[PDB]
RNA sequence: AGGUCUGUGAUGCCCUCCGCCCUGGGCCGCACGCGCGCUACACUGGCGGGGCCAGCCGGCGCCCGCGAGGACGCGAGCCCCCGCCGUGGCCGGGACCGCGGGCUGGAACGCCCCCGCGCACCAGGAAUGUCUUGUAGGCGCCCGCCCCCACCGCG
RNA sequence: ACGGAGGGGUACACCAGACGUGGAGUCUGCGGCUCAAUCUGACCAACGCGCGCACCUCACCAGGCCC
């Protein structure tokens, strides 16, 4: 019974493994297609079954954050042997995002302007 | 020549048979009671049919008073307006202006 | 003699002072922004 | 097998763009309008312009002088309860002139509001004017 | 499953079997309607009510367990309107076409009446199942 | 533009990265070339963000390439990327030379550039401009808009020493 | 001149809708006249999409 | 059964009694919110005071008395 | 000696008995010069059909109606995919105006929808402003004042 | 306090760039003009500012009740 999370901006991906669906549609065919290649780079880079349940952010975000779900559930079967130790280095020397979140956020807007650092317009005549 | 009755089928037939015909300001304002300080206008204006300075703009006018002058307040003074067929179906507040067009300088 | 306040309307004024202008009606406050500045102590609102 | 030209309603249409955006060029016509008269009258509404058979205008005039017969709506119509008949007339001609030039001289003899601000030139639609055209 | 097969495939092959054995087959309003108070044009693919309501059972099919409504329909094929010198706001869609669908999906026993709302029945959820 | 600031081995299966790649002074040394290019790309201000757009731009301009040279993309673009960027600049303006990282970085922008304004206004689609202006800058042709910007630095580098 | 489409539009080792546009004035005579050259397959496709359509010559 | 609604705008004093009625046995905050204008007049740089009235709610189930808190049962 | 006595039952001294209320009008009137903005000038685009994802927290079912909206009851856009148009002020752009159908309200002069009409505008002189990571820019959403109504401000 | 005095620091003030505004139509505020009235305040630190003017708000105009 394994449980796995993965964060982007505002995405949650809640991951339940046991010895591939993403919101119940196959993986295969998770829609934004040109970033294919992103939800399957643990598997093409390094089975069993696994259940995906991803809300919240976006397009994107969403991508990533199963990207992450997934590479950290098959860290959570192999345990207290020189593989689990391992195979995190070989998956962090391609992308260490793959097993760390981002912490980068929104930030808040301020009064005086649309944006959190644009201001607006200053005349003198 | 009104919709496409000539001013005899109309101003003798029913004084709602036009709500058929005229906008939709016309029957919504129809399709509800006229303010009880109105209907007096009418038993004045139609009653010793045989010139009155009025005070209430928005009033929809209706064919059965056709050929009439009357002298509508805009704020300053009373205004003449003249009845003609076309002016049916429409308010008095659309025939005395409230403000004297600018001119140069 | 029986016609004084014959016209209908919300007269809605501050519950503090009496101006008809800038009330706050969310929540139910029903007071206006300057005296609304210096009673949010007491009523409860506090800036963070 | 084309034409490259079809001067009908005394408008010149060029052919070789899509005949549902030809029909565009007779003011009075929309695209609207057009979709509603092409298929209602059993014509390619959009393959050219310049291959509609001589039959197939007298289609397309036959449903242009009467719509409600062929079952094109009165809300789809623009001269809807006239001031002159009383009637929900059709007017998609380069005779528009005369209707819209009447709803201006009903107005100069009634002396209306709208027509007094018409006649200097001026909006008539409530918008502000204090902005220095 | 209907979940499995892209699901682009699914709408388009569905809509052109909805040509045969009498289904809801279209009625004549179809004609100078707008899909929506945004679109700005009339759709050109003369199918279109086809197409529509085989998407509109696929998506009455994923919501197997609760019911859907029509107004919550219409929201669910919105756009936004263009052209007015003012921001560009969302409108929701025609619950006229979206109503005559399901009122003719509800015939022939492919949806059932809930307490608020349509469901997807045992019979069309076992057709679209195959 | 040199071995030690184009980044070869770094790449994936498409240029899409969410990498931090400007945190640090000279981290984007790292930084795949074919994403800085991606990254170029969608710069005209309508088209800020619109990423997932330009990986389609410059992925169905590998096989206009292909078609053409018949040589391998990247190493064409590798090219355009080195024979593009003045070696010499002025900045009482006297002459000066050009570090590497700005040699590669003028020579993204140029490429860009010149494609950008190339599509403006024309049927030519863009990705078919990036094309031309790929296909021309690794030669040394006159008519790539990054050798004729390259060439005019120069001069005016010359006139100035 | 529908036979210069079926040769002269034959000798070029790609050849793209707006291409074909650009040499002569083939607009959206493009899009109709080269799937006669790929029913008949003359040319292929090997990278297609909605917006851009790349198409090889299988000779 | 019975039911026991404790509300209060003081974390502190809601803890205490919260605590302390377990000693004899969705409800999130919800934060109101006004921006106003820091001047009387509209004269200056346009500045602005963000007020915030933050409550917290308790639902006992079952088969201290302070000054600022609230207790129904229903 | 910026602003505010016109937010108050804060208030001195002057002046009015200019108090309170009702009807109608104005504050919005327009040769013209300025400040903050909005929408564009297209193909890195416009359109038709489909797919699918937020956060500040938050009702929607059933019939009529092209729509806007009504009578009756109960607890996201960008983007992606498939097509169309084809460098033509064109299917870019939507101001101005002409019939209709609605909503608010004692009252449209206020706002919405439908058909038609299709302005100027081809990237902008001399000048001039803001900005360094989830930031600029693009995209939409919500609250406030609010009978109705955002091109605004707070988010 | 100031210096077209020296010395030492510093900030998106400049550098390298991005995105603009100024040109078109249009929303809104300002000045002027008009008007029976178009109520009034403010000229970097006034000019989408004094929290959405059909009535009300309302300070302004034409009349008219009551203490
Ligand atoms: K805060
Ligand atoms: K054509
Ligand atoms: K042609
Ligand atoms: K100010
Ligand atoms: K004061
Ligand atoms: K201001
Ligand atoms: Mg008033």
């Amino acid at each position: 019974t394994v449980h796995t999370l993965g964060k982007k901006k505002n995405s949650v991906a809640v991951a339940f493994v046991k010895a591939i669906l993403v919101n119940n549609v196959p993986l295969a065919l998770v829609r934004p297609e040109i970033l294919r290649t992103k939800v399957s780079e643990p598997i093409m880079i390094l089975g069993l079954d696994m259940n995906i349940k991803v809300a919240g952010g976006g397009h994107v975000s969403q991508i990533y954050a199963v990207r992450q779900a997934i590479s950290r559930g098959v860290l959570a079967s192999v345990k207290d042997e020189a593989a689990r130790s391992e195979l995190r280095a070989k998956l962090v020397s391609y992308d260490r995002q793959l097993v760390v979140s981002d912490p980068r956020r929104c930030e808040a807007k301020k009064f005086g302007g649309r944006g959190a650092r644009a201001r607006r317009q200053k005349s003198y005549r | 020549n009104f919709r496409g009755v000539e001013v005899e089928k109309l101003a003798t037939m029913k004084i709602t048979d036009i709500l058929p015909k005229l906008n939709a300001r016309c029957r919504r304002r129809i399709g509800k009671h006229g303010l009880s300080m109105k209907h007096l206008r009418f038993v004045n204006k139609l009653r010793l049919r045989r010139i009155v300075r009025t005070h209430l703009r928005d009033m929809i006018i209706f064919p059965e008073m056709i050929g009439m002058t009357v002298s509508v307040y805009n704020g300053r003074q009373f205004i003449p307006v003249e009845i003609k067929p076309p002016m049916v179906g429409r308010a008095l507040r659309e025939y005395s202006m409230s403000y004297k067009i600018v001119s140069h300088g | 003699e029986t016609e004084f306040c014959t016209h209908i309307a919300h007269k809605r004024e501050c519950r503090i002072c009496g101006n008809y202008n800038s009330v706050y009606r969310k929540y139910g406050l029903f007071i206006c922004r300057r005296c609304f500045k210096e009673n949010a102590g007491k009523i409860g609102f506090v800036k963070l | 097998d084309y034409r490259d030209l079809l001067r009908m309603f005394n408008t010149n249409i060029q052919g070789k763009v899509v005949l549902e955006c030809a029909l565009v060029g007779i003011k009075g016509i929309g695209r609207r309008f057009a979709n509603v008269a092409l298929k209602k009258a059993n014509i390619d509404v959009h393959k050219r312009a310049g291959e509609l058979t001589a039959a197939e205008e007298d289609a397309l005039m036959k449903v242009l002088e009467d719509p409600l017969s062929h079952g094109i709506p009165a809300w789809m119509l623009n001269r809807n309860n006239d001031f002159e008949s009383g009637k929900d007339m059709h007017i998609l001609v380069n005779t528009i002139a005369s209707t819209h030039r009447a709803d201006l001289e009903r107005l100069r003899k009634t002396r209306c509001e709208r027509g007094v601000r018409h006649h200097h030139n001026l909006k008539v639609r409530g918008q502000h004017t204090k902005s220095t055209g | 499953s209907v979940t499995r097969v892209p699901a682009d495939v699914f709408i388009n092959s569905f809509a052109a079997h909805l040509k045969n054995r009498g289904i809801i087959k279209c009625p004549a309003f179809t004609d100078y309607v707008k899909t929506g108070v945004s679109r700005q044009y009339a759709p050109r693919d003369a199918d279109w009510f086809y197409i529509k309501a085989a998407s509109v059972i696929r998506h009455f099919y994923i919501s197997g367990s609760h019911s859907i409504g029509v107004a919550g329909l219409a929201r669910k094929y919105s756009s936004l309107q263009k052209g007015k010198t003012t921001p560009h706001h969302t409108k929701r869609a025609s619950c006229k076409v979206i109503r005559s669908i399901v009122s003719q999906f509800l015939g022939q026993k492919l949806l059932i009446a809930g307490e608020r709302g349509r469901h997807i029945s045992p019979n069309g959820r076992k057709m679209v199942e195959d | 533009s040199l071995e030690a600031y184009i980044s070869i081995d770094n790449h994936s299966f498409v240029p899409h990265s969410a990498g931090r790649w400007s945190a640090k002074r000279f981290r984007k040394a790292k930084c795949p070339v074919v994403e800085r290019l991606t990254n170029s790309l969608m710069m005209h201000g309508r088209n800020s963000g619109k990423k997932l757009m330009a990986m389609k731009t410059v992925g169905e301009a590998f096989e206009l390439i292909n078609l053409y040279t018949g040589k391998n993309p990247v190493q064409v673009l590798v090219d355009a990327v080195a024979n593009s960027g003045p070696r010499e600049d002025s900045c009482r303006r006297q002459s000066v030379d050009v570090s590497p990282l700005r040699r590669v970085n003028i020579g993204i922008y140029n490429i860009a550039t010149g494609a950008r304004k190339a599509a403006f206004r024309k049927v030519r689609p863009f990705a078919e401009c990036l094309a031309e202006e790929i296909m021309n800058a690794a030669a040394g042709a006159d008519k790539s808009y990054a050798i004729s910007q390259r060439n005019s630095v120069e001069r005016i580098a010359v006139s100035n020493r | 001149a529908m036979n210069e489409a079926l040769k002269f539009i034959k000798n070029s080792k790609c050849i793209t809708h707006t291409q074909i546009c650009e040499r002569l004035r083939v607009s959206v005579a493009l899009a109709k006249r080269v799937m006669r050259q790929l029913v008949k397959s003359g040319d292929f496709a090997i990278v297609s999409k909605s917006s851009r359509m790349t198409i090889f010559k299988n000779m | 059964k019975y039911t026991i609604i404790v509300v209060g705008k003081d974390l502190k004093l809601v803890e205490r009694y919260v605590k302390s009625i377990v000693k004899e046995g969705r409800a999130p905050v919800r934060r109101l919110t006004i921006t106003t204008r820091k001047s009387p007049c509209g004269e200056g740089t346009n500045t602005w005071h963000r007020f915030e009235l933050r409550m917290y709610k308790r639902t006992f189930w079952v088969t201290v008395v302070i000054p600022g808190i609230q207790v129904t049962v229903e």
